[PDB]
């Protein structure tokens, strides 16, 4: 059980860590968060409560090192930070222990939720598409923009996730253009998978976290980029099945962890539309299709 | 953008620029078969590619043998349409090759889009114009050499006969979409109104009858009556 200590809390802010959150008051005696699972990454995230605007936060993984959070006044902001002394910090996180200073991960035993959003979601991964080399933990907030939307504007604040466009070069064989466009299977199978991912755990990885920055932060890129990606499997006709019962699954947890009141922002009609009921994969995504129709039956 | 009536005169300024129009790629007839089932009969149709500026017309016949053993062919004619306008683009020189394809149905913009990949400088453009160019097949000379086409052929025409000579493109386009509409909406009456006097006749090289500027008046004037009155015996007007 890993620990996240806080050096304070001298404003008032709503706190996440993965899927929880709790209010902190403005100087309340408040030192971090315990009891943190360890095997999987984890993000914690920060609304003040005097700017609603730039939700923001930190993937990390304790596996890695250790973090604390400290509020830097100049910036602003609730900052995570790597401290290299490990007997004092496990010492500081005694302390803090000790006089009860910290709040819990409230994991509950039954459930699998976190794993279920994370299953393919590395650490390593997520700092090449947030490149900040000299940290081991990544900052993302709500208006970082995509490489892709920077295309269509500082790259070091970027999120680089894989480019995906259906009316491209790279999605087109010359010769191909309609069996191509209309069957995606070779940009799914041979560019992505086999070419850039390499693998479809690399392929779901990406897809999980380009939805947890959408929900998170509200990351309207990110939003896109997950949409992209499930759109690419969808409208394909030839995918490894393993792969078609692992994004039933995938996607069902992303659903059923939504917030009802912002399903109206989050979901796009027209890929969800087609992905469950046009697409070549209409038919496979059951436990999906059944979510979808008795949360969210309005969009549909 | 689309092209609508705001922008219209940009049709006649100096880039060049292509109308594409799919409507009679794929023709059929419906019948009946022994068994009392319906079922299609192909015949050969045509891409209508024309410069509006110019009047030259890339008239790509379609012969029927394109559909043997093919499925769904409405949508496969759409991709064969701009598998043919990528080639004519491809073989036309660099200083020739258009600057917009305007597509008269909003349906062939994947397709045209996706086989044009290699142009990204071409601009692929819907409109909202209604513009009558199914009618093509109402010009005798068009159906001519669609009809009897053993083989994909590519014939070239001038829309516009000598027309230029005396008129600017504005005037022309506007008389070859008057003419048009009137075989779109009663094709016999049109084509009466065309041929009624035996002495005006076709130049041998032209689709349409030598008339003096006096004549044309007259005949635009009888066309314009014939689409009213259509209008009319339509709605009951
Ligand atoms: C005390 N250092 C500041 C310093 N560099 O002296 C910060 C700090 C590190 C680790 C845990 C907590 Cl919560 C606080």
């Amino acid at each position: 059980m890993n620990t996240v200590p806080f050096t304070s809390a001298p404003i008032e802010v709503t706190i996440g860590i993965d899927q929880y959150s709790f209010n902190v008051k403005e100087n309340q005696p408040f030192h971090g968060i315990k009891d943190i699972p360890i095997g999987h990454v984890h993000v914690i995230h920060f609304q003040h409560a005097d700017n609603s605007s730039m939700r923001y936060g930190y993937w990390f993984d304790c596996r890695m090192g250790n973090f604390y959070i400290q509020y830097d006044p100049k910036d602003g902001l609730y900052k995570m930070m790597e401290e290299r002394d490990g007997a004092k910090f496990e010492n500081i996180v005694h302390n803090f222990k000790e006089r009860q200073m910290m709040v819990s991960y409230p994991k509950i035993d039954e459930d699998d939720t976190w794993y279920n959003l994370t299953e393919f979601v590395q650490m390593d991964k997520i700092r090449k598409i947030v490149r900040k080399d000299e940290n081991q933990f990544s900052y993302v907030d709500s208006s970082m923009t995509t490489v892709q939307e920077n295309e269509l504007s500082d790259p070091a604040h970027s999120l680089n996730y894989t480019v995906i466009n259906f009316k491209s070069r790279e999605a087109i064989r010359p010769g191909h253009e309609m069996e191509d466009f209309l069957d995606k299977s070779y940009y799914l199978n041979t560019v992505m998978l086999q070419g850039i991912f390499k693998n479809s755990s690399n392929y779901f990885g990406e897809l999980q976290f380009a939805f947890l920055n959408a929900m998170f932060f509200g990351n309207y890129g990110s939003s896109l980029q997950w949409h992209a990606m499930i759109e690419l499997i969808c409208s394909s006709a030839t995918v490894p099945k393993h792969m078609l019962d692992k994004l039933d699954e995938i996607l069902y947890y992303q659903i059923k962890t939504l917030p009802e009141q912002y399903s109206d922002i989050l979901l796009n009609e027209r890929v969800w539309n087609i992905c469950l009921y046009s697409s070549f994969q209409k038919n496979s995504l059951h436990n999906t299709e059944k979510i979808m129709e008795n949360k969210y039956p309005e969009l549909l | 953008g689309a092209m609508n009536s705001s922008n219209y005169a940009e049709l006649f300024n100096n880039d060049i620029k292509l109308f594409v129009d799919d409507t009679n790629v794929y023709r059929v007839t419906v019948h009946k078969t022994f068994e009392g089932n319906v079922a299609t009969k192909a015949i050969n149709g045509c891409i209508f590619t024309l410069n509006p500026k110019t009047g030259h017309l890339f008239l790509k016949i379609i012969h029927t043998s394109v559909w043997a053993g093919q499925k769904r062919l409405s949508q496969l004619a759409k991709w064969k349409t701009a598998e043919e306008v990528s080639a004519l683009v491809r073989s036309l020189p660099k200083e020739e090759q258009p600057k917009q394809i305007i597509v008269t149905r909003k349906a062939m913009l994947d397709p045209l889009e996706v086989h044009m990949l290699d142009f990204p400088n071409i601009a692929i453009r819907p409109t909202e114009l209604r513009l009558p160019f199914s009618a093509a097949m109402s010009i005798d000379k068009l159906s001519d050499v669609v009809m009897k086409a053993t083989e994909p052929q590519m014939v070239l025409f001038n829309i516009y006969d000598d027309w230029l000579d005396r008129i600017s493109s504005y005037t022309a386009f506007s008389r070859l979409t008057l003419l048009l509409r009137a075989l779109k909406t009663n094709e016999e009456s049109a084509k009466m109104i065309l041929l009624s006097d035996p002495t005006i006749t076709i130049k041998s090289y032209h689709l349409w009858p030598s008339f003096t500027d006096e004549q044309w008046i007259t005949i635009e004037s009888q066309m314009r009556d014939l689409i009213l009155t259509e209008y009319g015996r339509k709605y009951n007007v």
